[PDB]
């Protein structure tokens, strides 16, 4: 069972960085995150149109799976607030469906392996291999073409700020001028808690963005460094944990935006 | 990395995604609402159709009891009509026939009795026999004559 | 010696993690126990529950902000 | 690069493990859900059509009940006719017995009539003999017979 | 050295986060459990809960002040 | 350099937030739970709750005045 | 001194693990007791426990991401 | 490096304000719970509560009775 | 000055064991306490317990990752 | 470092008053709750309680002793 | 620095005792409370508690491993 | 680096007071709570309490042993 | 510079006594409560308690021996 | 007595100088060419004489209904029997002399430390008495519980007793415990083994540290102000001495009880 | 040394506090304990004395029972001898009465049978008188007697 | 210090303390203590013994009285309960004697049967005088052949 942990074929080191700009020879250069965002857009649109193209009673196959996921998410949101479950559903649904596939893309062979570049070779008596990467030529860093979209602080900040503006739009939609009444109302001790609530309301999008970005970053980097430790037979349970945590985090992000909507509107 | 241009590009990409998926999530909402309305209205109309089927059964028993009652009424009506008919028959023919039989019978009685009103049928032979012999005598002896005895015999 | 800014950043984010982590844990445990005890008030509970988190997590975020003011 | 093979084999191993650990429950739940919706559409639809034609089955049952009325009318009519025949038959045979009894009584009173006739002629004989002796006892009466060898 | 002020701000913010964080957590957990036990007293304790928070978070506020003085 | 004064006042304020914060948290949680259990007694225990706070924050205040003698 | 960055990464990761570890522990214990008392309320208890778990674990995530920024 | 003495003062009041502090909360909490369950014993319990405080504050006074000797 | 790497590895491992250790202890104590009061829910509830462990261990493994990373 | 003796006094006073403070808090809270039910046992539950205090106070005094052996 | 390697073993072993020790105490106290409440589930309970011990002891063992590595 | 021995002794006694102090607090609180729930079992259970009372002090006085080996 | 072995021994023992002390406090308080609830199962409970406690101080024992390996 | 104590500043008039008591070792009282008689051994002999005299006074008559000092002597013995009978069923007659001896001896050793002159009376080999001359001052009547040579002896005799009465109770099975389980008690057995090794050390060190802390606390609180401040500490230490004696006795007997079963 | 005055004053005030606080409860406990022991031994001695007195009473009771049994047997023997003698005397009296009455009845019966013999002799006299009157009344006497009856 | 000399000396002193106190403070006073406990047990047993003995005393009194009653019931026989048989035998003897006297009285018929012997002077005289004063007009005209052929039924 534990007889074939051969580390002789493995990565030389670990490459850890923030989002990396793709080559992008023409103007407006895309990133490594803004090619996988496009590929996940295409994938989710293909799945939606495959479920859409044949709609009928007693669903079976992928259409049944999509309907089950949608109704499960509907029931999850209806528990929090049944008034807006049919109204704000598209945003939370696409947040969940997008971050789900963004996190599940990170496990794919090639994420951190393919590069655009804008045994004997391994070090002995060491647990980590030292086989140089392909583009060791010209001293290039082997820029990872595929990097998980949610592991970037730009797309994540984007969805966080759209969540912020959605919560504020649809809390201001039907509350009158009650937001100014909710914060610093100068009513006994409630002014202090209103000020702190305003600060918390300001820091919700930053908290969400940092949380999800760091979660995917930590997952992918853990995968990288523990493949660097032992290339095989070590990271199966941790790969399972990382795919599970990516899925559940994609869920919790949508639930957090919906719960913030509920607490803002009530 | 911190860059506003890439952030704005991601914002625009997600706006396109939310519009496309707004269409593709507007489709299943009244897919499922249509399914649920079909189910609930179908259960309601199934109960309704059960009730109307029971209404046919209720009208079935109503027609059954009504038809049984008019059948019973008409059979007893015919029974008593012909009953009165045959009582009229039995008493009428009984009385008239009995009266006819007794009146012809007494007429025959008078016809049998008229024939004895004649001299030989008036039984004169046994009269003279008992007067002559059954008086402990031979003939018209002792207290015996001929003329007045025959006159009283004629009576 | 080396730069103390790195140690300062690390200490700030770490302690901001140790405090509000237990705070949010206790808040959610109490809320879920109250939900299991009586679901009828459930909606009201989560309202207050989130307010508690909206305070407690905020403190941690403050620490993180200090990190991004020192590391940067 | 050298990490590609490790990533590929790790994905293949994790996919195999996830299959062998979770594939049966997920299609089990999916099959249970689609069978729930499948029964709730198909049984509903078949009951719906078998109750939508029930609006015509109602008139069919009405016609069947009319045919029930038909043969109960027939059987009640036949019952009435044969009961009527029975009562009229017993009435007629009772009338026949009554006129036969009347004839028997006629014979009986004919017997009584003759009987009275012979009794009347008999005591007429007795009275006639009495007057016969009492009119002409004077011939040879009150002698040779008063003693009559006592 | 030069980073000692940064270490001071970091320590102040961190420890002022770990005290009031757990304090607010315990306050909200107890309050929510009380709400689940009886909703009638609910409002009459909710302010009290906020009153409690208005003390503990104040301590954290003190720490924040000590940060913003040291860095300024 | 003598920057240890900043670290000193930072530590003093941070620890004064560390202890009394959790103290007030436990105090208010217990007081609110007991108030929800029996409402009619509440006023008495409210004073007692404040009494506890009137001691516990004192400790924090104590640390704060040390900062006032260190941070100046 | 010289290798203070290693100490910084260690401190950040370690304290991030310190706090949310107890946070998730308390959250899961409370949710498990709640489901044990009332199995019928599971369908929202589990979701609430998961969102609380994310809220707590986000702080360990912040600590670790700061540590990786410092080390890298 | 004389300013290290101030740092000592920082811990002397500081650490000693975070051990008893939290403990005092528990005391008061327990005391208030006793008022919830049975008010008739209340008065006796009150004295005992103070007795408990009379230890913890004593420790806190010890935590200060050295601090003024360290930093006058 | 030069032995800081070993100290950092020690701190990372030690605190990453400090947090999740209490986390798993509380998790399994709560799980088994719910088991005693309700046996037939076990085959459900135990799984969630493991899920909770699968997070807390992660944090510990988190620290273990850094220890190896800074160790290598 | 000639100033280390004062830091040693501060650590001995403060770090030694961590465990005993919470010890008094938990002990007095438990004794008060145990007095609330069946107050007739209130004398017996005193004894062990004071016994318990007389252990932890020792620990506190323990550390205090070291302080008076360092600053003197 | 001639030291800072033995201090690594000391810190690692001590913290790996801090965490898992509390974990073991909590888990077996909860298990034995379940035993007292529910006898006949015992064996299953026992197994689960044993599992938890292992899933905690590992972290302590990890600390020991660091001692084995640093101490050599 | 004179005065390191004093710092070591202070640390040893401080942590030895840290652990078993809260230990005894929990021990005596649990024992008196069980006594209040049921008095008649006291004669059997109090002795067992003292076993725990003597299992934490051992580690604590162990520190003093070590403390004396740096104290003298 | 020269007394680092003393600091190592002190940290090893004190950090190994911080955790197991309160751990065995928990273990025996829980055992005592279970004894009070159900004396009949006592013996089994008692055995398991000892097994549980036999693990916990073992960690401290490890810490103890570490100090000896540094003290020798 | 009022709380407005003026004599709190008695250190100005009565100053005891530095706390001259830090000795963690044994100081010889009488110079003997053979085995030296330390400060703790002379008090071990003195307390032995006191215990023997008390025993003689108590059991010279053995009169039926206990009154006076006989009642006091018999009360503690009855209480100790009741406690050990609660702990264990039938080994009380086997172990009681040992445990009662340790209780009485270390209780009287602990309570000796309050008698004045423990840290003041001493022999020459703010400036005491001997420091005026060239000879250094070593204190007399050091509490025996402070001496490890005494607490370690109590520890080893208790260890020998528990091992003897575990071996005799459980046959050869107790010698190797149940190491052959290999499924549950294989890694556990060594942990219990090292636990049995450490426990006598802990038992001796507990008394050592507690009594040492008692005397040094008394000395340093006298140093701070030698009037009315160290009174609660004196009461606390006179309580903790009896408590230490009792907890030592109960723990050695409870260790025997857990060893036999 | 100067620590002497402090040590004695502290110990003296501590002993005063203990004797003003703890001396009363321990004295009360010792008094209660010795009272319990005294009452227990007094009860045991009283029970032993009761057992001795009870054994003596049992022996005295069985002696009284044997004495009463002897008295009852003696009374029964005397009474039985008395009624035996009385019933023998009564039987003797009844025998004397029976023999005297029978002898008197026999004498009266001899007198009545003498009277019966006289009556038998008289009846015999009538019989032989009729028999001799039959003689000598067949040769004559039939006449003049019927004539006498006719005369009347 | 850890000097083995003081170690051995303290161990020897404590062993002597144990083996001396278990001849003067453990054995004697505790023999007295469990002797007092045994005395209490004897007393509580003896209370039940007293009750049982009192019941035995009452039972033996009743049993001896019953034995006296049985003895008296046998004594009424006296070996002379046959005295009633003496009464019956005396009655039978008196009846036999009365029968003997009645037989002697019936023996008076022996000289009753010699009473007809006076017929020579009594029967003849009254016989002749009866006919001399009856039927025959009170006259002895008929000789009457004197005594009959059978005389006075002779």
């Amino acid at each position: 069972i534990a007889s074939r942990f051969f580390l002789y074929t493995g990565p030389p080191h670990v490459e850890v960085a923030a989002e990396v700009i793709f080559d992008g020879i023409p103007g407006f250069p895309i990133t490594n995150s803004f090619v996988v965002a496009i590929i996940i857009d295409i994938f989710v649109i293909a799945l939606a149109v495959a479920a859409t193209r044949n709609l009928q009673m007693v669903p079976r196959g992928l259409q049944n799976v999509m309907e089950f996921i949608l109704e499960s998410l509907y029931n999850l949101f209806r528990n929090i607030n049944a008034k807006y479950v049919a109204t704000a559903f598209p945003l939370v649904a696409t947040i969940f469906l997008f971050v789900l596939f963004g996190n599940w893309f990170g496990l794919l062979p090639g994420v951190g392996s393919i590069g655009v570049c804008h045994p004997l070779s391994s070090v002995a008596a060491a647990e980590g291999e030292e086989i140089h990467d392909t583009c060791a030529a010209q001293g290039k860093k082997l820029v990872p073409l595929f990097r998980a979209p949610a592991a970037d602080l730009n797309f994540t900040f984007a969805i966080a700020v759209i969540s912020f503006v959605f919560i504020e739009y649809w809390g201001f939609r039907a509350l009158g001028p009650g937001y100014l009444k909710k914060f610093f109302n100068t009513n006994g001790i409630m002014s202090f808690v209103g000020i702190i609530e305003f600060i918390s309301e300001l820091v919700k999008p930053f908290a969400l963005a940092f949380r999800l970005f760091g979660n995917i970053f930590a997952g992918e980097v853990l995968l990288v460094v523990m493949a660097f430790l032992v290339p095989l037979l070590l990271p199966l349970p941790f790969y399972g944990f990382e795919v599970f945590v990516g899925f559940i985090q994609a869920l919790i992000f949508a639930l957090l935006t919906y719960a913030f909507l509920n607490i803002a509107v009530t | 990395g911190i860059n506003p241009t890439l952030f704005i590009a991601q914002l625009i990409n997600f706006l396109l995604l939310i519009f496309i998926l707004r269409a593709l999530l507007y489709r299943p909402v009244m897919n499922l609402l249509n399914e649920r309305t079909r189910r609930i209205e179908e259960s309601v109309r199934d109960a309704e159709k059960v009730r109307e089927q029971l209404a046919n059964a209720r009208r079935d028993y109503e027609a059954e009891i009504a038809r049984a009652r008019q059948e019973a009424a008409k059979i007893v009506a015919q029974a008593q009509e012909r009953a009165k008919q045959q009582e009229a028959e039995i008493i009428a023919q009984a009385r008239r026939e009995a009266e006819r039989l007794k009146e012809e019978a007494r007429a025959q009685a008078e016809q049998e009795r008229i024939r004895m009103l004649s001299e030989a049928k008036s039984q004169i032979a046994d009269l003279v026999t008992l007067t002559a012999s059954r008086v402990l005598g031979a003939e018209l002896q002792a207290r015996g004559h001929d003329a007045l005895i025959a006159e009283s015999l004629a009576a | 010696m080396e730069g103390l800014n790195l140690v300062a950043t690390a200490l700030a984010v770490g302690l901001g993690a140790i405090g509000p982590g237990v705070g949010i844990g206790i808040i959610v445990s109490g809320a879920v126990q109250a939900i299991g005890r009586n679901p009828e008030i459930e909606n009201r509970v989560v309202t207050y529950m989130f307010i508690g988190i909206a305070f407690t997590e905020a403190l941690a975020i403050f620490g993180l902000v200090i990190a991004f003011l020192i590391g940067f």
